[PDB]
């Protein structure tokens, strides 16, 4: 999971 | 904005593009809406130690008359955003004036929705982020169309939650929000739903959005003292  | 298309130059007048001041590194960036004329709602992750909006922009390379750019004094995160889980990845921006209402700058309303959005609906999301897993954020603002999910189609993420997030995406096409993208509105019928939050660090959707009405109390909360 990458924050954007 | 992967897979997306230019938009027209100002047609989303709501859109903000926000500038953040870290300490210890470069800025960063995201996007994020104009909700109230001196409030632009994002994500908590874009949090920062000081934040400039820009309003009325599209290239954000060439400065233009229809640009407005404003000095953020308080950051209202919410009080349980988790960092590890990303629950809860919503903000609050509270600009030092209340902006100008121009053909290219104007509010969109967190709206009133009688039944929320079914999965299999096509909604709309614009951003200036990164347009590839290796490339640059974009210079203009893009636009893509993408299906609301059935949550079941997002559950690789552990921590993602049906009740407090919306999962955007098709995995059969490769149109999505990808990093840059983080506080921009989801639109469907017209009314935002979603935040972009965050996805899969090779950009493959469906991405994980804030859904919006679970947050509705909060946000007039904020909104209503100050
Ligand atoms: C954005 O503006 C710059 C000038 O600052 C120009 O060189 C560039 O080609 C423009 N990009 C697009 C996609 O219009
Ligand atoms: C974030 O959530 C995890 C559980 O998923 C919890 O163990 C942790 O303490 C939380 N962190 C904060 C700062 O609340
Ligand atoms: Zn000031």
């Amino acid at each position: 999971a990458a924050p954007f | 904005i992967i897979g997306g298309t230019e938009c027209k130059p100002h047609s989303r007048p709501y859109m903000a593009y926000l500038e953040i001041v870290t300490s210890n590194g470069p800025s960063k960036f995201c996007g994020g809406f104009l909700i109230r004329r001196n409030f632009v709602l994002t994500a908590a992750h874009c949090a920062g130690r000081s934040i400039t909006v820009t309003l009325g922009a599209h290239n954000i390379t060439e400065e233009e008359d229809t640009w407005q750019k404003l000095e953020v004094i308080k950051q209202f995160r919410h009080p349980k955003y988790n960092t590890s889980t990303l629950h809860h990845d919503i903000m609050l921006l509270k600009l030092k004036e209340k902006a100008s209402l121009t053909l290219a700058v104007g509010t969109l309303p967190f709206p009133s929705q009688k039944n929320f959005v079914p999965p299999g609906r096509m909604c709309r999301v614009a951003g200036w982020g990164r347009t590839g897993v290796l490339k640059p954020g974009s210079d203009t603002l893009q636009e893509v169309k993408l299906r609301l999910m059935d949550p079941q189609a997002c559950s690789h993420f552990r921590d993602f939650d049906h009740n407090l997030q919306l999962c955007v995406g098709n995995p059969r096409k490769t149109k999505s929000a990808f990093k840059g993208d983080s506080g921009g509105p989801l639109l469907c019928a017209g009314a935002a739903q979603g935040i972009v939050s965050y996805g899969r660090s090779d950009a493959k959707p469906p991405a994980v959005f804030t859904r919006i009405s679970h947050y509705q109390p909060w946000i007039n909360q904020i909104l209503q003292a100050n």
